[PDB]
């Protein structure tokens, strides 16, 4: 097969709304609702081709408004928080002051709302760090990527801490060397 | 400190924008949306406000919504009394609400922002033609403290029709950009021209009044600074 | 605290395409919360309720012709649309992986590892050899792994008995060589 | 480059 997606969805009440485009798993790109502008996951495909972002604030307000019908016929049946499974993993075999990637998997969840912090000897890292917005799943559920950009050590202890309404707790996610 | 003065290599050349020049000139000439003593009534995303305003002229609309440049922004007025006034578009406006227009910024607080006899305060604009001042004048607010946004379409308004500003297919000038000057010296300004390109996206343009800038009537400045292609 | 419940609305337009664009089918789905509720299937041609919650929303579209007319459609000025666009840099993207391979800090038995990453496509076919011929039994895989950056990694274990002399091959073809990649450990 | 086309949401019947 080959699987392109275009997935949408928007979340009360915290009136979360995403707009993206999937291949085969990796994201194409999506809308930041705010700029009104497409964000190519990677740069090199914003030259390779074009997208009408003001297109995806139009499907937006359409996927709220269906929202609102769908939760009151639903009467008010709310969502079941799904807590993450997360893993940590570096982007490539680690090598001791070898640059390499910390790649923190955030996946099978929902709703689509997480607080996802790294953090470097207990204390959290800001510098570098990037993270996707959140995929769909065949199940419903969704996906997300957080990375951090580090210089390998033996002292060193990483966790990638997460927050989600499904976690009695936060999750702490251990790495090391 | 405050916002430096363009280079001409900063600002927008009409003779680089192949579009409708009218596509422009239809946000400024007698083009707003005005409202006093309301109060959000929805909001479509976190960073904006809807309200409950319909168009006095031709009934066009009875539905706002005005993006703000954040949340905590939008958070501030969400559930205060104030009066609104900003340029509206329609290409490309939605959202959900539970006819509409949609617009940025623009709002102010109502409490204690007015004159106490429905005195307006005068706001002086000088124009500049190619490095001189050409005409003065003045346009007038309600507010005490009021956004860059309302008097800039003001200022706009008045020379679109006594300098044909904007046209129906392009503009008499090359560049202009509508500078502010605060009493505590602080001064930013406007680009006045399109985007260069064959198509004015209205929203796009208009996203700037994004930050809901207000100044102090009685103490600010405007100065419109215009230049023609040859000179 | 924030304790208020939620409500999820999604939207999917899935293109599915087969050998190309010789077969494709277009899935429009729509989902609650968890629970799918509607659908349009090009194989079936029309919206159909995948739950009660969306009977109204079937019914309703299905009373559609000009929907169902550009819904069906679809598949040509959709899909096939957008793959044409997007091939060059998707179906045909390429990043070669790169191959290592060391013994695990596991362990008698030696546990060897092939370590291939940063590839792309997904697809990938990694077999271990020894002696020039292939090793079925002993074989343990982690599975491909998405990265989520348009990348995928994988290693593949080895349990062995070592004796002086042996070539324990590890073997990699992937879209992105024409022929196979091959690293070696010599017992 | 070359435009990805979208496919518009449709509106649920009203209540």
């Amino acid at each position: 097969e080959h699987v392109i997606i275009q997935a949408e969805f928007y979340l009360n009440p915290d009136q979360s709304g995403e707009f993206m485009f999937d291949f085969d798993g990796d994201e194409i790109f999506h809308v930041d609702m705010a700029k009104k502008e497409t964000v190519w996951r990677l740069e090199e495909f914003g030259r390779f081709a074009s997208f009408e972002a003001q297109g995806a604030l139009a499907n937006i307000a359409v996927d709220k408004a269906n929202l609102e019908i769908m939760t009151k016929r639903s009467n008010y049946t709310p969502i079941t928080n799904v807590p993450p499974e997360v893993t940590v993993l570096t982007n490539s075999p680690v090598e001791l002051r070898e640059p390499n990637v910390l790649i923190c998997f955030i996946d099978k969840f929902t709703p689509p709302v997480v607080n996802v912090t790294w953090l470097r000897n207990g204390k959290p890292v800001t510098t570098g760090v990037s993270e996707t917005v959140f995929l769909p799943r065949e199940d419903h559920l969704f996906r997300k990527f957080h990375y951090l950009p580090f210089l390998p050590s033996t002292e060193d202890v990483y966790d990638c801490r997460v927050e989600h309404w499904g976690l009695d707790e936060p999750l702490l996610k251990h790495w090391e060397f | 400190e405050s916002q430096p003065d363009p280079m001409p290599d900063d600002l927008h050349k009409s003779s680089e924008f192949t579009g409708t020049m009218g596509n422009m000139k239809y946000l400024y000439d007698d083009h707003y949306v005005s409202a006093t003593k309301v109060k959000s009534v929805d909001s479509f995303f976190k960073w904006d406000l809807i309200y409950n305003i319909s168009d006095k002229k031709l009934k066009n609309y009875d539905k706002v919504k005005t993006e703000l440049l954040n949340e905590d922004l939008a958070k501030k007025y969400k559930d205060e009394v104030v009066d609104v006034y900003g340029s509206n578009y329609y290409v490309n406006c939605y959202f959900s609400s539970k006819g509409k227009t949609c617009m940025y910024g623009g709002i102010t607080k109502h409490e204690g922002n007015h004159f106490d006899n429905g005195n307006l305060q005068n706001v002086l604009v000088r124009v500049y033609e190619n490095k001189r001042n050409t005409i003065s004048f003045e346009v007038q607010t309600d507010k005490k403290s009021v956004t860059a946004q309302e008097l800039d379409i003001k200022a706009r308004n008045f020379l679109i029709n006594k300098k044909n500003l904007y046209e129906f297919n392009s503009s008499p000038y090359e560049t202009g950009y509508i500078k502010f000057i605060e009493n505590n010296g602080n001064t930013f300004w406007y680009d006045m021209m399109p985007a260069p390109g064959d198509k004015f996206d209205q929203s796009k343009y208009l996203m700037m009044y994004n930050d809901n800038k207000t100044v102090d009537s009685k103490s600010v400045k405007i100065e419109v600074h215009l230049t023609t292609k040859n000179g | 605290g924030d304790t208020r419940p939620r409500f999820l609305w999604q939207l999917k337009f899935e293109c599915h395409f087969f050998n190309g664009t010789e077969r494709v089918r277009l899935l429009e789905r729509c989902i609650y919360n968890q629970e799918e509720s509607v659908r349009f299937d090009s194989d079936v041609g029309e919206y159909r309720a995948v739950t009660e919650l969306g009977r109204p929303d079937a019914e309703y579209w299905n009373s559609q012709k000009d929907l169902l007319e550009q819904r069906r459609a679809a598949v040509d000025t959709y899909c096939r649309h957008n793959y044409g666009v997007g091939e060059s840099f998707t179906v045909q993207r390429r990043v070669e992986p790169k191959v290592t391979v060391y013994p695990s800090k596991t362990q008698h038995h030696n546990l060897l590892v092939c370590s291939v990453s940063g590839f792309y496509p997904g697809s990938i076919e990694v077999r271990w050899f020894r002696n020039g011929q292939e090793e079925k039994a002993g074989v343990v895989s982690t599975g491909l792994i998405q990265n989520g950056d348009w990348t995928f990694q994988t290693l593949v274990m080895l349990e062995t008995v070592p004796r002086s002399g042996e070539v324990y091959t590890c073997q990699v073809e992937h879209p992105s060589v024409t022929s196979p990649l091959t690293v070696e450990w010599r017992a | 480059g070359e435009l990805i086309g979208i496919l518009n949401a449709a509106k649920v019947p009203a209540d």
